[PDB]
């Protein structure tokens, strides 16, 4: 039994649901409290836009906030950490 | 629910709901009475002209601003500024949404508690919240780190950052700022010849001091080309003609910034109160303080005020040491951006100052352990 | 399975597994609470920075050490120091896994019997041992006889061992060593004008410690040299800048190790430490103590100090003597190496203080016929 | 001949005879610039205002303190201020004199150089001597054993003495003190709604520093009772109107001197870092210390702090030794009248550092066999 999220103590999931205009958040955890993900989309490095992404890391627990999704933001975020990546698909739902 | 995130500012009221890139409404914190009588009967104007309305009828205006330097001088000004706030421009009962204000590090406490009194008691917001105006431009900045230089339209205060853990007390407070700077441009326009004593053309002047004035280079080299060349002298068109050119003035009212001296502040330029600043942190944090030192605010939207603070800056620093200042163009209204950060992050939802956590304790619960 | 040899340290914790070089994890024993606010909210940082993790934060944090003088003075802070030690820097759970800690000699009983509680009870290890720290800078430096010198950061003792037997009454236990050599640097730089209080600049003026100091051959010969000439004053860059220049505080701060006058110790230094503590043994073993005098510890590794502790104890003993010093070039981590000699012999499968042989026994199972 | 007894001091330049009770010249030591203009023309104002005649024209000057801590910073200004001592305030020719300067414990030695070569080059006094402040305090106090706390307006030292053997290594240095409690005091009374940046309403503070400020016997206590009772908030009249009511920022002032972590310095207060500094010492000489705790400097004069200190440091120290401390209502000028005590012995005339004795040996001399 290889339960993954190794450096994760949490991965994204294979995808998220949000409605356009709404807000969510994803929600990798790290088994270290210092390790970060890169936060990827369809294999692009997420940085904090303004709110529509926000890296709020409670210890070692990364957790992506998308404010005011739309159909834009309805695509893949791969919390890739170097070794581990959830290819969660957000569904933003409009 | 959504959270409005206010900003009282100096002079430019900004709101927005947490949630935005830039703030949904944006105006001068101006409140006019009309001076003269009115003939016209049947007109039916108000006793009180406030925000943007006020701006366009100016020359019969007896515009006040209800915060002078950080503070609210009167606050029966101030509720109608934010009547007009939620009720106008965002068109928002706050009845159903909690509120960030914003405010300066180093205002009186009766200040924050007042502000907090005005909030519950009058508008009935349900949890509304307190925030340093200088530490929302750093969320807004995209650093952890690093001094910010919030230099508002009302006052200038210099917060240091290292880590997420702000330094109380490295933190340089100086009244000069945007108002004063405006003030001192009517006294060196008036050098000229273009007389200016009416409030009311106190926003011409600023107009001006929004398009030509700019932080020079260096100050005895342009004071020693405009007072020769003339390729300096540029015109500005008034609301009514006479166009006016301004030479050496137009470098010398941001220059008050850099040199308090010229309108009697004793203090040192805010080039030298954030090495101050810096200086008064500890000796090892040193390093990405001067490598992430953020400028913010309106007053710092001159041309070339990031040259000239990272000559100075660089001036007083040891010359080993990188010196990296971040100012997006967003300057202005990023101390707002970070506040639709703030209030829009799911682990400030226990930060909130709820109403039933206000009245257990009345109006001084702002500085318990909710802030 | 594989032991891991363990070593509590003095300022510098170094871990590894019996069967390697140097050791695979060497951080200092700090641990930092955060001493300022933080106004960033959802930044998530713990309330307690240990090891090198709070290197790196040192202008922020109140770094403390857990072991002052060889004891451990705050079981609490050194139980995240072996937590972090297991976890973070060697990644292995300890429940299949013996470990052999290192422990000063003349430390108290509880401190030996606390530490074995804190193993058994806590971390849950199957077999721990507790082994005297000088004898295992006798096992790298690879002497079957000979006085070590184990000057350590926290302590600095003189254990003599012949053909493989120590002698308990000669041992000498100083309590001067690196941290209040340390602790003098920061006294005799505030002489040439750069104050060092907090302790967060403790590790700055260590560093100066590991760079600049030398233990000089005379002392009143370059006492003349450095007051006359400027040969000796060497510079130094601190993390902001002010490059700080010693000259005759270099070699004073080391001098300390055998002028314990300066700060107030009574004794006398450790180059005659060491010719009381053969002295004391018997007059037939001396022979071979005066050639196999070992050095170790990481305060040892001035340059210069195995030629100057050689002068000293040459003209201390019998000139008809033979005077050799064993000091080969990792002598700060010989205490852990001859730590990888000692958990990998299989003779010493015997010897581990077994959770069986524990259980039976309680905490004083470590001062019987297993130590 | 008759000795000068001069004290730098920190804020407070004090100079009188050897053989008076009290200094006869006991001013401010202030260096102003003037900084506006002056259009009477003919008023034939100095480039230069220093003592207590800058303290009468504080709201045009920018005064300066060639003595920010301990040190002096600015050597230009502070032969000015010596230059005034004796021409002005003593009116008597250093040629005939000679002259005891005190010196405050672990200064840099250049300072203490480099008032030996501004004395005798400049002043050419014909023999000066340079004197540690917190032995004079112990000359004063008619006390042979015992720890003094000279806490000065510069900086405050907590030295401990012994049947007239100071213990070099146990002396304390804190640089917090008089001046930085003011600083807080302008930084509190910001809290309240007075904003006082210009430094010459440092005068202003510091006098309400003077008159209302109090050590409390408890904190928590006593910000139990001042933030619901107001029999603490009391007023203080400025020199032109507007009375100010302090309440809880009365003892709040003070009380940085046994909280250091107000203004961010790391250290303990100077109710532990004289425990520490007893604790430095032997553990035989410590009941004579405990017993004879010397209290002087013009900040120790605060009402109440003998008995809180005396609260504090028995909360230290075991329970079963006798704590007394000796602080008679001269605590401020304790450090020069010990001084009048010190050149008025016929055994101190060898101690004086001739000038025939100076021009053989340069500036060094000082650290030579004369003190």
């Amino acid at each position: 039994d290889e339960k993954k999220s190794t450096a994760f103590q949490k991965k994204l999931e294979p995808a998220y649901q949000v409605s356009k205009g709404h807000k969510i958040r994803l929600t990798v955890e790290l088994a270290d409290h210092d390790a970060e993900v890169k936060w990827l989309k369809n294999g692009q490095e997420i940085q904090m836009s303004g709110s529509k992404y926000i890296f709020e890391s409670i210890g070692a627990k990364r957790t992506l906030t998308i404010s005011q999704c739309s159909l834009a933001d309805d695509a893949a975020y791969q919390c890739v950490v170097g070794g581990e990546k959830c290819s969660t698909e957000l569904f933003v739902k409009e | 629910t959504t959270a409005l995130v206010c900003d009282n500012g100096s002079g430019l009221v900004k709101a927005g709901f947490a949630g935005d890139d830039a703030p949904r409404a944006v105006f001068p914190s101006i409140v006019g009475r009309p001076r003269h009588q009115g003939v016209m009967v049947g007109m039916g104007q108000k006793d009180s002209y406030v925000g943007d309305e006020a701006q366009s009828k100016r020359g019969i205006l007896t515009l006040k601003y209800p915060i002078e330097h950080g503070i609210i001088t009167n606050w029966d000004d101030m509720e109608k500024i934010w009547h007009h706030t939620f009720y106008n421009e965002l068109r928002v009962a706050p009845e159903e949404h909690p509120t960030l204000l914003t405010e300066a590090p180093l205002n009186p406490k009766a200040n924050r508690e007042k502000m907090t009194q005005i909030m519950f008691e009058t508008f009935n917001v349900p949890a509304m919240y307190v925030a340093i105006q200088a530490v929302l431009s750093l969320y807004a900045s995209g650093r952890t780190t690093g001094i910010v230089l919030d230099s508002g339209d009302g006052v200038t205060h210099n917060v240091p950052i290292y880590e997420g853990y702000a330094l109380p007390h490295a933190i340089m407070r100086l009244d000069l700022a945007g108002r004063d700077l405006t003030d001192y441009l009517m006294k060196i326009l008036t050098e000229r010849g273009y007389s200016f004593v009416t409030t009311a053309e106190r926003e011409i002047v600023r107009d001006i001091k929004e398009k030509l004035c700019y932080v020079a280079l260096d100050f005895e080299n342009e004071m020693a080309t405009a007072a020769s060349s003339s390729s300096l002298e540029k015109s500005y068109e008034l609301p009514d003609g006479q166009v006016i050119t301004i030479g050496n003035e137009r470098f010398r009212c941001p220059e008050t910034l850099f040199q308090p001296s010229f309108i009697g502040m004793e203090s040192a330029g805010i080039h030298e109160t954030t090495y101050n600043s810096i200086m008064k942190c500890d000796i090892d944090i040193r390093k990405d303080l001067y490598a992430n030192n953020v400028l913010s605010g309106g007053t710092t939207m001159y041309p070339g005020i990031a040259d000239r603070m990272q000559k100075e800056i660089t001036a007083l620093a040891p010359s080993t040491m990188k010196i990296k200042i971040i100012a997006p163009p967003e300057r202005k209204y990023s101390v707002w951006i970070g506040g639709s950060i703030l209030a829009s992050l799911s682990t400030f939802q226990q930060m909130w100052i709820s109403k039933q956590e206000y009245d257990e304790a009345g109006p001084s619960i702002v500085h318990r352990k909710c802030f």
